[PDB]
């Protein structure tokens, strides 16, 4: 039972380490998607602003 | 949960009002406690009782196509 | 000195006067045209001058619909901006954008005093030097988010929460204990809700102190731009002449900005960032810097805010939030829990909640109330899932005191006497600070969890608790 | 186009002069208001790139009780 | 006659009208010297760069200074050439603006001096160098792990207290000592007090007598900040072409070049490209960084600082600079707090030249073994943290015992740091650092203490520093 | 005797000026035939179609071929009609360009043949037919979850290189021989080699001589690609009106119609619409798509591949065409990178024929339970991604354990995909795919491995593939 409790706490340690690694890989893919979306947002808003400016002449 | 009625309650008849007032509480409690039953560690008997109440509420609120129900 | 219509472009009408007789900007122009044959329509407009174009040409904004206008109709120069009737005449009445009664109680005679809508803000040497606190008699407001006298308040509240009840009790309490007129201004939102609000005025009895102005979503955007300025013109009479501490409710102040964004695209202006007009903060400040506390009076302003899509980085809520002094965020959880007024104690903040303005005792009492309610909010999942028995005491005392605090935050309103029979209360700030201090000290932990519900002061708690046998 | 030039010709007038020019100094403290704490906007990134460092005042630290809410 | 009238003034953009047939070409300089004739006017000395031809004999220019005081009808000199900037030995040890005029109070450059045009086409395909050869710096982390190239573009990643100016200054000292070249610092769009601090550092370190500074800083209009790298680069090109030597060309914050181009494009009324950048972003960056090349005469190798806005390496202003770069030297705060100078992160720093066909087989194998050893040491950091220094294995203890010796042998004593530490500093040629790292990897110096490896040049010098301790 | 001069040439867009009171109507065809007088000129044979009127007797046209060589002042011949396209029995077995001219090198169509005009108004309300019945395709995702309709519009939404040309060729292979009626293929902006391959497999499989083919491939200037689908459509609607025939119509990339409109819209003088599209992005596509209908005389069952730019389903040209289609299959790159072919998103793909009154009761319950397990697995994706399969509460483990099997038994080997993998390919009837998915849902095949379900026609082939794997 002492050997099993030691292996229990080691298994929970390893499981939470793998959970943090999976979460951090999700963070880096989501920041890649965030950078693509903020780029698309900036260019879409300035295309709208300059279209509204060119509409007047 | 997200669907809002702004008139709501003044629209309903009294018989719908008396019982929808606790339908909304049962379903909101189910929506709040279904989040803590996705994984993990087996919620106790009262929380599972109102999870079963909410699941039967969800099964009540289903219908089929082009057959409406009267109010009664 | 007549002018003719050049262009009709949606809500925007271009008018050409004669040379040297152009109208000044913001003047009202009127088209009374009688149909000469069956191919014409009787039209009756009020045009507001917005710009001056090149060759004796004036670009105007219509307060009503431009359908039926013919290029060549004569336009009458009033020689003045939109003159709105003000005074004791306006109390108990619902008005248009142009200062005309919507209700069928009559019309205001021509000899009455009418003030212009467009006025400069009060000067720096005319404002008040110290921050004063507008005392409302509401325990959530007087404790956790105090209203400064002459400041601007944001209501964050949808429906089913009691926004309108809170409005009409602010009207009641100010007109009772301050002698201050309230003025409601409905800026472009939900004609059904404006009708409901007016009949709640008629039922509550706070219509005799309120002047009301409605221009709703059914009106063209110049009308929705000028509603709040009409209501502010009515409130400034009481501030300047009567010397009163006046309320001024603007329902959905966001519509004041988006009416300007709808007008400016047709005026011929280049669009600013996010589709808003370039003159966003300028015409926002020319509205709200007229809402000040001068030496002789005050206008405090409670302003409902619909943030579109809950985006607080949007430019119109940004320019609205730059002027606010407090928020009172109404939540439906407290309204379904039974707590009326349903003001969120933790989300509703204020600029006055600072020891120079409220005192040191009020600051520490309201601060300890906020601390124990934050500690109770961060235990909600533990209480709801694990239970009260696993709560690790010195937190069970926190929930024991925090339930009694969050039920003592609710009042019996004077307005809700007609619905409950309970007479309603006006609670001063010293008595509510003493009551919350006595709850935080643990003096009333032996009382039940109820008897804090819907009472005014702290002696009413013990009289209601011994009325239940405790 | 010259909105960076607008703040830069303002904030480069704040200088510690040499002892030949008199030895005087102009130290500046600009303020930039942000909405919900995004400094990735245009005028915040311009004035952050101009000035000689910055002081962040978070609203999370202000709400939690840390006053002044200087994120170190 | 080339005398023109000012038609429009609107911000930094001036419209000037000449006669027919006498229009100035695009990119020419246009001087305005106007002395005030009464009390209702302002004295004006102001130059203009021609940017467009609008038609109706009108020319749209961009301004290099403040346009306040300009009158419609004020007369404009056509110079008949772009911004002609003085070149030669008269520029070494001087500070200059974008016009080629001394910011320093030492004196004016005379009128008979040679002045080269700021806008030159890039050197042709027939003039370039066919072989890729290594620019040898003598800084061991540079010429062992991220080797430079004569004609290369290099990205400094860092700033604010990691030793960027010290690295820049030691590069000037080593190149002007051993290779005989000079350097040019072009401070594009960077603030005035950091230019003053950099001036006084190079003044009291002796580095400044072999370099030329060009500051175009924040208080200047965007047309003045855009042309700064060009007017420092045309000073580097004199010593590449006429002298035939290998020149450094420092551009502090190359991102300021791109955003000043974006501002000039927004003032010129162009429709914006992807995100907020000019349409000509890649073309302006190409016209900048294709004159930084290696010819048969000499070379220009540029060490450049890149901002990388929004921590985004795919933003177009990083993404078009990175298509011209050849090496990156990541400067790290952690290596600076550890006591390693220069603070070049060895694993993050990459180079296109680190390849066996360019440098050689021996340098490549030694550098890759150093990188693998440091990477495995960084992986074993967590095992040492959660388990202790001992009881890992024998091979892990041996690779830690070699990797820590490696990561402290990377630091040098700089000649520029001699005024602060007293030790003279060293130029380490690349064969000696390859031999030294090979001998550390083979275990020849396991028995020496590891604090002898810190801040020393060669491997014989760590022999004498270990026998002296 | 009334001819016009060229005023402006701006890319694909030509301005022509006529005399006062002799300008053409909108959509009429204008011929430029120039003789190249000297060395500084080029022979030109252009057809222009009128698009706008500008005033001062000038006309804003769109060219159908390349405008390289047009001189200002060149003389333009009005024809008095839109682009007329030959039609009849003479178009069966022939391949046409956008002007209706044959490009298969088998001859020239005579001048006395019947030529219908391209531009006609759509069929009205009272003419349409609204019968719904299943078109059986032999594809398991299509038969189970999004059943196609014999006579309705069908859309194949997908990104770039995701499988919709393979899916359009598989539907040709499964339907076009069995159909017994006229087929029409309109190639709008696809590859020119995919028109060569498809023509030769029509020749090899005998589906030609009951097939009329029209190609407007991506080499063509956008004035062609705006009218290709209209030529193929007037060829199909001749058959279903004048002969009452059942018509298959295939359009690969009808996205290229709206993209070719976007390429011309800026030069026509219009303000930019949503994103970079024309303001008329909905009515130009509605005046095309609503002519592709089944009426009381005959039916056109049209299967249309629809490109999606940058894998963005929210883009206006994919978004405005969901409202036109009866049944859709939305292809995903995320499923195509998993080896799941066809990469049909089982949830996002819908049909007007997945109703209990049409496919039956059992079909409907199996389809909805398949979609319910796949929706629950999509909900569990985040918990699986971070915490893994370990914390699921023993029914969610069963949901994942069945949904992997269901997701892989949606993939199928094609006859067309034999050239990709060597596997011969299958044709699964509707009863057998409903039985196979019902037996997967009942728990009968939980013991088999999940890689035994990939690229397999029926469920006995799952059994024999798992047997060959060694279970
Ligand atoms: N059923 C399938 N089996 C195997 N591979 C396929 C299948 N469908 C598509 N693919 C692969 O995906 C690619 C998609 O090609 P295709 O459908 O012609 O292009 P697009 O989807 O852009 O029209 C093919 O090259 C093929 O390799
Ligand atoms: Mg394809």
């Amino acid at each position: 039972l002492l050997d099993a409790k030691a292996s229990e706490h080691a298994a929970r340690m390893t499981a939470m380490k793998n959970a943090t690694d999976n979460a951090n890989e999700l963070i880096r893919t989501l920041t890649l998607s965030y950078n693509r979306a903020r780029q698309a947002a900036i260019t879409q808003e300035i295309t709208e602003i300059v279209a509204g400016a060119n509409a007047l002449q | 949960g997200l669907s809002v009625s702004r008139v709501g309650g003044a629209a309903q008849i009294k018989a719908m009002k008396k019982v929808a007032g606790t339908l909304r509480l049962d379903l909101a409690a189910y929506r709040e406690l279904e989040a803590f039953a996705q994984f993990g560690s087996d919620l106790d008997k009262a929380t599972q009782a109102k999870l079963a109440r909410g699941a039967r509420t969800v099964e009540v609120l289903k219908q089929d196509l082009h057959q409406p129900i009267p109010v009664e | 000195t007549r002018g003719r219509v050049i262009q009709v472009m949606g809500p925007v009408v271009d008018v050409k006067f004669e040379n040297g007789h152009l109208p000044a900007i913001y003047n009202a122009l009127k088209i009374q045209h009688k149909a000469r044959n069956e191919n014409e329509v009787d039209i009756d407009l009020t045009l507001e001058v917005a710009l001056h174009l090149g060759d004796d040409t004036v670009r105007t904004i219509a307060m009503a619909s431009t359908d039926g206008l013919i290029r060549g109709m004569e336009v009458i120069d009033t020689g003045a901006p939109i003159s709105v009737p003000v005074g004791e005449v306006t109390l108990g009445r619902v008005f248009n954008v142009l200062g005309e009664p919507i209700d069928l109680e009559g019309d205001i005679p021509a000899d009455a005093r009418r003030d212009p809508i467009h006025r400069p803000a009060p000067k720096f040497e005319e404002l008040a030097t110290e921050v004063e606190i507008l005392e409302t008699g509401i325990k959530v407001v007087d404790l956790l988010a105090p209203y400064i006298k002459g400041g601007k308040i944001g209501l964050f509240g949808g429906a089913g929460v009691g926004k309108t009840v809170l409005i009409q009790e602010l009207i009641h309490n100010i007109a009772q204990e301050h002698g201050g007129i309230s003025v409601f201004a409905g800026v472009g939102e939900r004609t059904r809700e404006g009708n409901d609000l007016y009949h709640e005025m008629k039922d509550s009895g706070v219509i005799s102190k309120t002047a009301m102005v409605f221009g709703q979503m059914n009106e063209p955007p110049g009308a929705r731009m000028r509603v709040a300025l009409t209501g502010l013109t009515m409130a400034e009479y009481f501030r300047d002449e009567q010397g009163q501490d006046v309320l001024l409710f603007i329902d959905n102040i966001f519509r004041f900005t988006q009416a300007g964004s709808e007008v400016s695209a047709l005026l011929g202006r280049m669009p600013s960032a996010v589709g808003y007009q370039p003159t966003l903060a300028t015409e926002m400040g020319q509205l709200q810097e007229r809402i000040t506390s001068t030496a002789k009076g005050s206008i405090t302003s409670i302003q409902a805010i619909y943030v579109p899509a809950d985006d607080y980085t949007d430019p119109a809520p940004a320019t609205t939030f730059s002027h606010l002094d407090a928020t009172t965020n109404l939540e439906r959880k407290l309204a379904e829990m039974g707590i009326y007024p349903a003001v969120d104690p933790l989300a509703s903040t204020s600029r006055a909640l600072a020891p120079e303005i409220v005192g040191e005792e009020h600051y520490q009492v309201a601060r300890k109330v906020q601390q124990t309610l934050q500690r109770y909010k961060e235990l909600q999942d533990i209480i709801a899932i694990l239970g009260m028995d696993e709560l690790s005491d010195e937190d069970k005392l926190v929930v024991h005191r925090a339930r009694r605090i969050q039920f003592f935050l609710s009042q019996n309103f004077h307005v809700a006497e007609q619905f409950t029979g309970q007479p309603g209360s006006y609670v001063p700030v010293k008595e509510t600070v003493r009551g919350f201090k006595e709850i935080l000290e643990g003096k009333y932990d032996h009382l039940p969890e109820d008897a804090f519900r819907l009472v005014g002061r702290i002696e009413e708690v013990v009289e209601k608790a011994k009325a239940m046998g405790v | 186009g010259d909105i960076f030039y607008l703040h830069s010709r303002l904030l480069e007038r704040a200088a510690k002069l040499s002892d030949a020019k008199g030895g005087g100094s102009l130290t500046a403290l600009p303020f930039v208001e942000t909405q919900a704490g995004d400094i990735s906007a245009y005028i915040p990134t311009n004035v952050i790139s101009i000035t000689d460092g910055q002081i962040f005042l978070q609203s999370d630290l202000f709400f939690s009780g840390v006053r002044p809410a200087i994120n170190a």
